[PDB]
């Protein structure tokens, strides 16, 4: 070759992985998620550096500093707002991934989907350490309850959770190392990211069908680009549509209240994304239990591939596994509503039912479906 | 409580107008890329 | 390849001066009799 | 006359393609075009200057890496192509344009 | 016969991406500027007299 | 530097002048945006 | 002792391979198959035939999938004609695979 631009540079070839790659035809709507997925980074890091360039991490000013940040300086307002509605956005986002994987076999990338895994619980601790930052009420109980649930753990547990917040509370000690860790985690993830993608780009893409379409493959170029532009046309329509016509609307929290060690919303809760876990921990009575059951909840994604016991990767072509596939979302849009319920009769009684209904989904209902349909079709 | 927001409310206003230009600007351009692979016949033709 | 199935070939070679004359040129290149 | 008068009139230009898979087969014919001028043009002697420059080229071209028409030197170079020929088809109401390369399965994207 | 309004424009401006770009670079400016005008204008007809720049006069210059 | 001068290249840098040219001037309109200028706002 | 079981299990089978989108789509249950190690070589093994028609199907397939359409009524696949083409060779390929883990035990 010469003066073939992308080769030349060894380093120009390497993007083309972006214009030039085998790309299935056939692909739902579902896919744009992952790319989106990447622009929510980086719009959260853009956000963040800004934010962070006017931002302070101590007890005194936090509050204040990002009071601050939406009053006096310029268009800080809607960068904050912006970021903070993004990492809705970003979550909303990242549970369309799962859920694609989950129903078209994508999983079956067992390599690819252990470093999803890793990136889906990395940006987890980001978004807690965030929310923590402004200092309010919400935050300050909230980061004093997730943290302490870890001294459940026997032997050490107690030790490490005073490492942890390092002090016997929440004080300064805490919200600087949260300042430090959220800014440096989403740089970590970029990599993760890349390595996630590295290994996906030796397989392609999956599709509806569940069949191989190396058959029928289109350049990644002419069509894609077009189609994740548009996605990404869509994907901030709704970051803007919420960030500007209801700023407050999704972010639950109304806890604009400087933290007051002593007060307590009674109401204490994670944010949306968070809510499933949180329903799951509090349907079990002992302390370790719950933390036990809290972590298999989202832990429990790296067992499915495992799991998996039909002939063929696609949940497309299999009915009943379609129709529990879908109770379980509801079940964690049901999960997602207790979350939010005061913890009483009621929610509680329905909770360890949907708690359990979860488990039964995804460890013992399916798994037989698969079997069935398998033995139904004759397979 | 949100002097932005006033202020922002006009923005959104404009954006809402930006939006549908743009959704729609955005369809029609991926609809032009699109095109193609909608397009095309595939068959099968075997001497057998 | 070409397929020689009916009775249009009939490829045989004899010419006045040149016999099997084999020519190889930049523009072009072939072999004639 | 009136079938004379069948004939002559133009017939609609359409930019699509039509591939037709066959990974038995050993190597790879493209053909790419873009529609021209009739027989009769001022444009159509212009073309043809054109092509020259392009130009064609074999496997068996003495001259491959010195050749002074870039695809064929690239193609001679490095071993992109086959064969490679520049055509301009000229009918009354239309004209095919462009050129034709055989080349191995790997190879097809680099010499388009 | 013309061209329709879009082939005299694709003519003009945007055989060559020298003059296309240029295009979008003028084009983004008038559009910024009608664009505010017209949405700003929108804006300012739903909340007639609710923002200062409707009610400036009451303490203005005596 | 003097292998790229050259007799024969004049065509590609009078083609690139104007895409050279139009490129120019979208950063003009690119700058002015941010720039702000009263008397670019005048004009 | 299966006589109405099997004639309902015959008839429960119809209902879920006219209800899958395989038979929709016009590809046969074995061309929905999870394309794995095993499922790979009996691939691998098909005749021209039988395997340039895999591709024809799931390209045909792939394509609606692509556009969101269903084949026309009259030009789906009916149950009573499940080739189990791939199975033949699909069978032994494990066969082989199962007696080769066996041979390693000791
Ligand atoms: C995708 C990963 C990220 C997620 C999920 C995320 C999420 C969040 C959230 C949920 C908050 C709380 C805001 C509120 O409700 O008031 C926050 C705040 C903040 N984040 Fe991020 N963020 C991410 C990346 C970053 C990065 C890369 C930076 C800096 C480079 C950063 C800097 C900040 C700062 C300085 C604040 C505090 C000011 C404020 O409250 O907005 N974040 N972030
Ligand atoms: C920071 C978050 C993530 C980013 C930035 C990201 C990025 C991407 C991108 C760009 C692609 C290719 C296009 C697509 O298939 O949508 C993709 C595919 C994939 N991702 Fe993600 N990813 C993220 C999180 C995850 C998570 C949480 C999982 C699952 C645990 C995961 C598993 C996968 C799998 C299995 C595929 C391949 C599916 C297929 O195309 O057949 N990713 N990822």
């Amino acid at each position: 070759m010469t003066n073939i631009r992308k080769s030349h540079p060894l380093m120009k070839i390497v993007n083309n992985a972006f214009i030039d790659l085998p790309a299935p035809s056939n692909i739902s709507s579902w896919w744009n998620f992952g790319s989106l997925l990447g622009i929510c980074l980086i719009l959260q890091i853009l956000t963040g550096l800004f934010l962070a360039m006017h931002y302070t991490s101590d007890t005194t000013t936090a509050f204040s500093s990002v009071t601050h940040i939406c009053r006096d300086v310029n268009y800080g307002w809607i960068i904050r707002y912006m970021h903070a509605n993004g990492a809705s956005m970003f979550f909303i986002c990242l549970y369309m991934h799962v859920g694609r994987g989950l129903y078209y076999g994508s999983y079956t990338f067992l390599e690819t989907w252990n470093i999803g895994v890793i990136l889906l619980l990395t940006v987890m601790a980001t978004a807690f350490m965030g929310y923590v930052l402004p200092w309010g009420q919400m935050s300050f109980w909230g980061a004093t309850v997730i943290t302490n649930l870890l001294s459940a753990i026997p032997y050490i547990g107690t030790n490490l959770v005073e490492w942890i917040w390092g002090g016997f509370s929440v004080d300064k000690a805490t919200l600087t190392r949260f300042f430090a860790f959220h800014f440096i985690l989403p740089f970590i993830i970029m990599a993760i990211a890349m390595v996630h993608l590295l290994f996906l780009h030796e397989t392609g893409s999956n599709n509806p069908t569940g069949i191989s379409s190396d058959v029928d493959k289109i350049p990644f170029h002419p069509y894609y680009t077009i189609k994740d532009i548009l996605g990404a046309l869509l994907l901030i329509l709704a970051l803007m549509l919420l960030v500007l016509f209801a700023p407050d609307l999704l972010g639950d929290p109304d806890n604009y209240t400087p933290a007051n060690p002593l007060n307590t919303p009674p109401h204490i809760k994670p944010e949306w994304y968070f809510l499933f876990a949180y329903a799951i921990l509090r349907s079990i009575p002992n302390k370790l239990g719950g933390v036990l059951a809290l972590a298999f909840s989202i832990l429990i994604l790296a067992l499915i591939p495992l799991l998996h016991t039909s002939k063929q990767r696609s949940m497309m072509f299999r009915p009943l596994s379609q129709c529990l596939f879908w109770a379980l979302v509801a079940d964690l849009l049901t999960l997602t509503w207790i979350g939010g319920q005061p913890v009483e009769h009621p929610y509680i009684t329905i909770g360890q039912l949907a708690s359990v209904l979860y488990f039964l989904l995804i460890l013992v209902l399916m798994p037989t479906a698969g079997t069935i349909e398998n033995k139904l079709l004759k397979w | 409580a949100e002097p932005e927001h006033d202020h922002r409310k006009r923005m959104g206003l404009k954006m809402l107008l930006m939006m549908g230009l743009l959704l729609p600007l955005v369809y029609a351009m991926k609809r032009h890329k699109w095109s193609v692979l909608k397009s095309r016949k595939l068959a099968y033709r075997p001497p057998k | 390849k070409r397929s020689v199935l009916c009775r249009e070939s009939l490829r045989g070679q004899a010419a006045g001066r040149p016999l099997v004359a084999s020519v190889s040129l930049n523009v072009p290149a072939s072999v004639r009799y | 006359d009136e079938d004379a008068v069948p004939t002559l009139s133009p017939c609609r230009f359409t930019g699509s393609q039509i591939c037709h898979r066959e990974d038995g087969l050993p190597l790879a014919h493209v053909a790419i075009a873009v529609e021209g001028p009739g027989w009769a043009h001022p444009d159509n002697v212009a073309l043809q200057v054109a092509n020259a420059i392009i130009g064609h080229y074999d496997c068996t071209y003495g001259g491959g890496a010195h050749l002074s028409s870039p695809l064929a030197s690239i193609a001679a170079t490095n071993k992109l192509c086959q064969s490679f020929q520049t055509f301009n088809i000229c009918y009354a109401d239309t004209g095919l344009l462009g050129a034709h390369f055989v080349c191995d399965h790997m190879s097809i994207d680099d010499m388009m | 016969v013309a061209p329709t309004l879009t082939a005299r424009l694709y003519s003009l401006l945007f055989r060559r991406t020298s003059t296309f770009a240029l295009t979008i670079v003028v084009g983004a400016l008038f559009f910024e500027r009608a664009f505010d005008q017209g949405a700003d204008a929108i804006y300012e007809h739903i909340n007639e007299g609710k923002l200062w720049k409707h009610i400036k006069h009451k303490y203005e210059n005596k | 530097l003097t292998r790229f001068l050259g007799p024969r290249y004049r065509q590609l840098a009078r083609n690139w002048v104007p895409t050279a040219s139009l490129w120019g001037a979208v950063g003009a309109v690119g700058l002015v945006w941010a720039t702000d200028w009263r008397l670019i706002l005048d004009w | 002792a299966v006589s109405a079981s099997s004639r309902w299990l015959e008839g429960i089978r119809k209902w879920y391979y006219n209800a899958a989108g395989f038979n929709k789509l016009g590809l046969m249950r074995d061309d929905t198959i999870h394309e794995n190690d095993d499922v790979k070589e009996a691939i691998r093994r098909l005749p021209e035939n039988l395997y340039d028609d895999r591709v024809f199907r799931i390209k045909r397939a792939l394509d609606l999938s692509m556009r969101q359409q269903i084949l026309p009524k009259e030009q789906w696949t009916k149950y009573e004609e499940d080739k189990s083409y791939l199975e033949p060779y699909l069978k032994e390929v494990i066969r082989e695979r199962k007696e080769r883990e066996e041979w390693a035990k000791k």
